């Protein structure tokens, strides 16, 4: 934990912070929250589909 | 049942003082919380002067 | 399933460890990540300070 | 040590078109995600753009957002990257996805992929 921050552009390459939102999902048994709206499409009438 | 707290309430009028009235009402669904957790016992609250 | 809304602080190479199936060299320990595991990412450029 | 290999390379005039694809199979970037990254001269990093399996929409590099454009086909099991509109700044060396530790995804920061093994010399002026 001594230098473990402060990143440093001189040395070291890819271990730059990022501040990150970061979704998670588990197969636990628990009910499912969330279901996408798929962008939906238009009502057609009066014909097969 | 299946991780899905079903709550099923209705409200009507009685003009009964004591038991319970003779007639008939289906009581529709409001909420369903897929909270998951496991309920094994209950308990009712109320309020005191 | 089990959607969470999480965040995190972690150097830029290791966001990317998240994926599913993935032992995540810090990432892993601090949250596990398991096969089970499965989300997304949104990343900020948190370096200016 | 060893360098990368993709199409290209050496002087290439300002404001045409070039196609940037793998040519080494020992570690593809399909293994990885496709993918293409930049480093630019000295030890900066960058990502340029990405083509997603929906095909509808394309990760776009707030950096070269809009310009360059990705080919896809059916069969041919493979991504072609392509460029449009070079400026002298785009002079960087190209390198093919890869990552140092085992992981599949997509996703557009700059710091996704690295590796030690050089990339083709790509050098753009007027």
């Amino acid at each position: 934990p001594l230098q473990s921050y402060g990143f440093q552009p001189t040395n070291g390459v890819g271990y730059q912070p990022y501040r990150v939102v970061v979704l998670s999902f588990e197969l636990l048994h628990a009910p499912a929250t969330v279901c996408g709206p798929k962008k939906s499409t238009n009502l057609v009438k009066n014909k097969c589909v | 049942i299946d991780g899905y707290f079903k709550i099923y309430s209705k409200h009507t009028p009685i003009n009964l003082v004591r038991d319970l009235p003779q007639g008939f009402s289906a009581l529709e669904p409001l909420v369903d919380l897929p909270i998951g957790i496991n309920i094994t016992r209950f308990q009712t609250l109320l309020a005191l002067h | 399933t089990n959607v969470y809304a999480d965040s995190f602080v972690i150097r830029g190479d290791e966001v990317r460890q998240i994926a599913p199936g993935q032992t995540g060299k810090i990432a892993d320990y601090n949250y596990k990540l398991p096969d089970d595991f499965t989300g997304c990412v949104i990343a900020w450029n948190s370096n200016n300070l | 040590q060893v360098q990368l290999v993709e199409s290209g390379g050496g002087l290439v005039q300002a404001g045409g078109s070039l196609r940037l694809s793998c040519a080494v199979s020992g570690r593809t970037i399909s293994t990885f995600g496709m993918g293409w990254f930049r480093q630019a001269p000295g030890k900066e990093r960058e990502f340029v753009a990405t083509i997603t399996r929906d095909e509808d929409m394309l990760l776009y590099a707030d950096s070269v957002k809009g310009r360059f454009t990705i080919s896809r086909d059916t069969a041919k099991n493979m991504v072609f990257l392509q460029m449009n509109s070079l400026k002298i700044e785009d002079t960087a060396l190209y390198y093919c996805a890869v990552r140092r530790d085992s992981s599949w995804g997509y996703s557009r920061q700059s710091t996704e992929y690295d590796y030690w093994g050089q990339g083709t010399q790509v050098t753009v002026s007027s």
